């Protein structure tokens, strides 16, 4: 989009200072109308991060199972217990079964 | 043993491999079953219907399939 | 495989199958006389064949997911 | 009648089908060069000689395809320009889908002989249909003959 | 109407029939691609409207849709569709009845 | 000893030798090769080829014809030599057969292979083979009919061996129409079998079915600049003169003169000669003019100026054509215009064949020349449809040069193995063998038939073989269904001539490649 | 498939490539326009030397091989 | 489509796919080569080969045993391979009989290629083959004769 003006000679500082300032207000903007819930239920809380995981899952080729995977993963994910690290969750690949026959043991 | 390079064929081993892994048994059936489905999915492919689409049908058609064999089956002592 | 029509027999074998319910009856490779595979005792396991669908499925769907090479 | 002929070859299925896949190939090429919202290919031969071009003809005779099937079909296209003149882009796709249509045919079973019958019983049966539709036209009249010269050059 | 003939025909002659159809459509599903319309809802719709009677529906790229197109003034010569449909069914003809390559 | 396994070397480099194994293991190879490759192509269902040269022309070729296949091959085994020739002097005596007769070769050879590998002396198999060809010989002989003096008959037969001789080729599509085209076109030419008398122009664009006997004949030259483009009741004229800047023969004349006046009477002395020779020309009282060289400017606004057509550059070829189907006498000399026949024919004008403009002849007086347009969709398919065309129209002229007909579809060799059997059963020794296999090798040839239709070829043959013995001599291949049928009634026949041409041709290949013993290869070059 | 002797690009690629070809073209002489515009110094590799602000000159001496390129300099 | 005769290759380089026609003509010719080789050292009256070795020792060997001969030659055709090996099985086996087996195995792969060329599917050959041995077993253990009682 800036390279127009940068073919027409104008200084690289005034875009640099346009990106700056555009960067923050679209930071502060991203803060004010983003939507949270005060409530800390756990069905809500445990709703919402389901429906974060089945977002973020629903471009990748087990999106055909991204409610199967984002249970899973919401269930390892709180159980987990206070610093979420990911060396305590193990992921053991094994050939053969259907993507449905994937399991997480407690 | 066969001495493939193409990358897709190299797939197709792999889903032989994991079929003998999981069953032992139909280790040619599966490889049979890709490629007539991938036959049918060129000519999907070339009236416009994006593969996506393509992808999502052949789940669709796989889960009933799967569960016309549940219905069908018998059971043995 | 078994030198018959392919598009013949599978096509009657399909009306069979329509027309009385019965969804044992298959291609008699053997040439035992009968399309029953019941009496010829033609067994399968189901967990074969659900693997079998299933594991081509999701490498059909992952092939016609890619869409660019890159090899050297 | 039981095991049939033992089709001992099966050669003759291999170079039936590279046929039929370069026919297909020469088609998809020149698939997108069709209609009123089609684009034009660019051709540089072994000197430096340059062609834009949309006629399907000139593309498929400018450009060397190496294949018999895509020679043929270069030969199909030039006859089609000799005949009518336009159209050379779609008798072109049409031979291309037709072979790409046989080679599930074949793969059923059939002889490629009661292919070409059963084609040659559709060609007629379609002939028919095509006249049916058609419409007689004198050339008094003007507005035909202006609709059917700006219809061929709203490609180019 | 090479659907509908082969349905009246039986044995395999039905089945090459249908493949003669089918590869016939082609023509409508290019013309709706390379125009941004979707090809399989085009056609479909170009497929019932020629079966309700519409013998002169067509794609109509003025109006991004399907319309009558002899208000579009869009017209060819008959010796153009008879010419292609003969000449391409001759080659495949030709073409079919090869089984051997030699190289001279 | 032998040359080559000797502890001196007595050869130059590049230069070896085939001992007895060696050589008869090569030959063999190489025949059933031929045979292998130019069989497929055989009978009704045959298939054809592609020859993709791979020259700097790179030409593509599509062709059923076995002579066509087997010249445009690089052959180096001596063998396959030897049958490559002996399909093109088929090709060069008749013009059916070629893939018979090499197929038929290649299959004697197979079991002469056999017998050899049986311990029989070569020999023995060549004096039971020559047995056994008498023996076929003079079964089809016998066997022949003839129809000739009969018009209505011999007509019918003529239709039915066109049509058996199109059966294989790719004009089979309108075997109907083609067969009532070449046999129209050969019952022209009035006897005479000058095959150069019917002319094909191949023209691309339109179906195969589009192409048509002309009734009259066709020209691809063009007219003067002012002359009429069509006359009605022409009175033709073929000539061979010049009439291109026309020098006196004396070829040390030259002209030597102290003045440009004079140079300028002598060439004005040029053009009263010309036109001295134009006058002349047009004494006899023409329409057309027809010459074979080329026509000058002064010329030709000479004939426009008189209202005469001149067509101009139409070869021996043409001329030779136009004097047979007009009646026309090909003439170079104009001083006695009594003494020349003029052709006559209704009409002369110019027809759009394609994008092309040709001379059309119309309401001929003889018409004993013919042109036949080709129309198709491809090069390729042109020129197969001209060679299919041309094997027809040279069976046809065989016909009718002798009208001796055999049934086809495999009832010859049928007929001709069940005499060489019965030969063999009442002989002793191990030429009765040999003579089993020629046998064995003429029921080949109907089961490739029956193989290349995807028919039961063992059963059909077994059939036919069982039908033969009984009595039955017409029974043959009924091919619409895959039956055994009467060919009599099912209107296959052939040319009496082919048939011997393919037995005799075969038998003489086969007994000539036996023969040899050792293969000696000079050095390349 | 297409086995034809030659490459191919085809669709963003091919209008793409066009577009860097007169791009380049134009920035060649972009330089040389109005009265603020400055003359170039073209050699010939033989010593030849030409100096000139005129668009065509500059565009006939250089020789150049993308066609589209060939389009802007006949233009 | 073929694995090599299509317009994609799939394969490394130097990997090569034969197949109906070629797999079985290699398969005959390298069956038939063999049987032709062993034979002419069967029955009282067969002949002595010479084994050069090509190697350092160059090793002289002279022998009837169709075993060694089939052990110590160069053998890249697969099926002649599938011969050597059943020579040598039956050497193990039993001592004697080592050519007589590879002659008939060449003489049977012979009788398939002319049935193959009859246009018969290999699996009725197949069938037909497995009944004629048990019929030919049968019958040759009915004739046998047993004197393991008198000295
Ligand atoms: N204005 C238009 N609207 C819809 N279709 C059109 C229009 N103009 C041409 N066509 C169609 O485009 C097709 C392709 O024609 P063209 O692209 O000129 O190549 P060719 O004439 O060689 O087929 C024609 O069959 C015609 O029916
Ligand atoms: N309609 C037919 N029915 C049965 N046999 C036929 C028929 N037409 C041709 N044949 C057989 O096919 C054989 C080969 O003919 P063809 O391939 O046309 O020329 P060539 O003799 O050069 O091979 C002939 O011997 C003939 O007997
Ligand atoms: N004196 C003999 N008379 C007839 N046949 C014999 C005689 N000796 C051996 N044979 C036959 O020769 C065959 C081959 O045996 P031989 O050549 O010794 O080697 P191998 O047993 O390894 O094939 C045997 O089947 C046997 O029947
Ligand atoms: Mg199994
Ligand atoms: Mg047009
Ligand atoms: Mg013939
Ligand atoms: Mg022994």
């Amino acid at each position: 989009q800036v390279k127009p003006y940068v073919e027409e000679g104008l200084h690289p500082q005034i875009i640099i200072r346009a990106f700056r300032t555009a960067t923050q207000l679209a930071v502060n903007k991203i803060k004010e109308i983003a939507v949270t819930v005060k409530k800390a239920d756990k069905v809500e809380q445990r709703k919402l991060l389901e429906k974060c995981a089945m977002t973020a899952l629903s471009s990748k080729l087990i999106s055909q199972q991204k409610a199967f995977f984002a249970k899973m993963v919401v269930d390892a994910v709180m159980m987990l217990d206070d610093l979420l690290q990911l060396k305590m969750i193990g992921i053991k690949k094994v050939q053969g079964g259907a993507l449905e026959d994937s399991q997480l043991v407690a | 043993m066969m001495d493939v390079d193409h990358q897709i064929a190299k797939l197709m081993v792999e889903l032989s491999k994991s079929q003998d892994d999981e069953i032992g048994d139909g280790t040619t059936g599966v490889v049979v079953l890709a490629g007539a489905l991938l036959e049918e999915a060129e000519q999907l492919l070339d009236r416009g219907i994006h593969p996506i689409r393509i992808a999502d049908g052949y789940e669709q058609a796989a889960r009933v399939a799967i569960e016309h064999l549940d219905k069908i089956s018998d059971s043995v002592l | 495989n078994s030198g018959m029509n392919p598009i013949q027999t599978m096509t009657e074998v399909r009306a069979r199958q329509v027309k009385e319910m019965n969804p044992a009856l298959g291609i008699d490779c053997l040439h035992k006389g009968t399309n029953d595979m019941k009496q010829q005792h033609v067994i399968e396991t189901l967990i074969g064949k659900k693997q079998q669908i299933s594991l081509a499925t999701q490498m059909v769907r992952m092939i016609l997911k890619i869409d660019d090479i890159r090899k050297p | 009648r039981g095991k049939g002929a033992y089709q001992d070859r099966d050669k003759p299925a291999q170079i039936r089908f590279s046929n039929i896949s370069a026919a297909k190939a020469v088609a998809d090429a020149i698939r997108t060069s069709l209609g009123p919202k089609g684009m034009d290919k660019m051709i540089q031969d072994g000197k430096g000689d340059v062609t834009i071009t949309n006629d399907g003809a000139t593309i498929l005779k400018q450009m060397q395809v190496l294949h018999p099937a895509a020679r043929m079909l270069v030969e199909l296209s030039k006859a089609q320009d000799i005949e009518a003149g336009d159209g050379t882009t779609s008798v072109v796709i049409i031979a291309g889908s037709l072979l790409d249509s046989c080679t599930k045919l074949l793969q059923k079973g059939i002889h490629p002989t009661i292919i070409s019958e059963s084609f040659q019983k559709a060609l007629e049966k379609g002939i028919e249909i095509l006249t049916d539709m058609s419409r007689p036209v004198e050339l008094s009249d003007r507005e035909t003959l202006l609709n059917s010269a700006t219809t061929s050059l709203n490609s180019k | 109407r090479l659907t509908e003939y082969s349905r009246t025909l039986s044995g395999m002659e039905s089945y090459c029939v249908r493949a003669f159809a089918d590869a016939m459509e082609v023509i409508p599903s290019t013309l709706a691609e390379n125009a941004g319309l979707n090809p399989i809802s085009t056609v479909t719709e170009l497929r019932n409207r020629h079966a309700q009677g519409e013998k002169t529906a067509g794609i109509n790229v003025r109006k991004g849709g399907i319309s009558n197109i002899l208000e579009e003034l869009v017209v060819q010569p008959l010796l153009v569709s008879v010419s292609a449909l003969t000449l391409a069914t001759e080659t495949v003809r030709s073409i079919l009845k090869i089984d051997d390559v030699v190289n001279t | 000893a032998s040359l080559s396994l000797a502890p001196v070397n007595i050869f130059k480099a590049g230069a070896d030798e085939e001992r007895a194994e060696t050589a008869r293991l090569t030959s063999f190879i190489g025949a059933i090769a031929i045979g292998d490759l130019v069989k497929s192509t055989l009978g009704p269902k045959g298939m054809d080829k592609i020859l993709l040269s791979s020259g700097r022309d790179a030409s593509l070729m599509v062709t059923n014809d076995g002579a066509t296949i087997l010249k445009n091959i690089g052959v180096d085994n001596p063998a396959a030599k030897v049958l490559v020739d002996m399909s093109r002097v088929q090709d060069d005596e008749v013009g059916d057969g070629t893939t018979s007769v090499t197929v038929l070769a290649a299959e004697l050879l197979r079991e002469a292979e056999s017998l050899i590998a049986k311990k029989i002396h070569p020999q023995t198999i060549i004096a039971g083979w020559r047995e056994a060809t008498k023996a076929a010989r003079e079964a089809l002989l016998s066997s022949a009919v003839d129809h000739g003096s009969d018009e209505v008959k011999f007509r019918q037969d003529l239709m039915n061996i066109a049509g058996t001789t199109l059966s294989s080729k790719l004009l089979t599509h309108h075997k109907d129409h083609f067969t009532k085209l070449a046999v129209e076109a050969v019952l022209r030419l009035k006897g005479s079998g000058n095959l150069e008398a019917i002319h094909i122009i191949k023209k691309l664009g339109g179906s195969l079915a589009d192409s048509y006997l002309d009734e009259g004949f066709l020209l691809d030259k063009k007219i003067g600049v002012n002359q009429p483009k069509r006359i009605e009741n022409a009175k033709i004229l073929i000539a061979n003169t010049g009439m291109d800047t026309d020098k006196i023969k004396i070829f040390g004349s030259r002209v030597r003169v102290d003045s440009t006046a004079k140079v300028a009477e002598i060439e004005h002395a040029e053009k009263e000669k010309m036109k001295e020779k134009v006058e002349r020309i047009l004494k006899h009282g023409i329409n057309c003019f027809i010459n074979r060289q080329l026509i000058y400017n002064y010329p030709e606004q000479l004939f426009g100026a008189a209202g005469v057509m001149a067509i101009e550059h139409a070869d021996f070829a043409g001329v030779e054509r136009l004097a047979l189907v007009t009646g026309g006498e090909i003439a170079s000399t104009f001083d006695h215009p009594e003494l020349v026949k003029l052709g006559s024919c209704k009409l002369i004008e110019e027809v759009m064949i394609g994008e092309d403009k040709l001379i059309h002849f119309s309401g001929v007086a003889l018409g004993e020349a013919c042109t036949i347009v080709l129309r198709g969709a491809t090069q390729q398919i042109l020129d197969e449809a001209e060679r299919s065309l041309h094997d027809a129209l040279c069976v046809l002229a065989q016909t009718v040069k002798d009208s001796r007909t055999v049934y086809g579809g495999g009832c010859s060799e049928m007929l001709m193995a069940h005499a060489v059997t019965q030969l063999a059963n009442r002989t002793p020794g191990k030429e009765a063998v040999a003579m089993e296999s020629y046998a064995k090798a003429l029921r080949m040839l109907p089961t490739i038939i029956a193989d290349n239709a995807g028919y039961d070829s063992a059963d059909l043959v077994a059939q036919l073989r069982a039908a033969h013995s009984e009595g039955n001599t017409t029974a043959g291949l009924d091919m619409r269904e895959g039956t055994i049928g009467d060919m009599a009634i099912l209107g296959i026949t052939e040319s009496f001539q082919v048939k011997r041409q393919v037995l005799l041709s075969a038998a003489e290949a086969a007994e000539v490649i036996l023969r040899v013993d050792n293969i000696i290869k000079a050095a390349p070059r | 498939p297409l086995s034809v002797f030659g490459d191919r690009s085809t669709g963003e690629t091919i209008r793409s490539q066009n577009v860097m070809a007169a791009a380049s073209i134009a920035n060649i002489v972009k330089s040389s326009l109005g009265p603020v515009g400055l003359d170039k110094m073209l050699v010939d590799d033989i010593g030849d030397v030409t100096i000139t602000n005129d668009g065509a000159t500059i565009l006939k001496l250089l020789e150049v091989e993308h066609p589209a390129a060939k389009v802007l300099c006949e233009l």
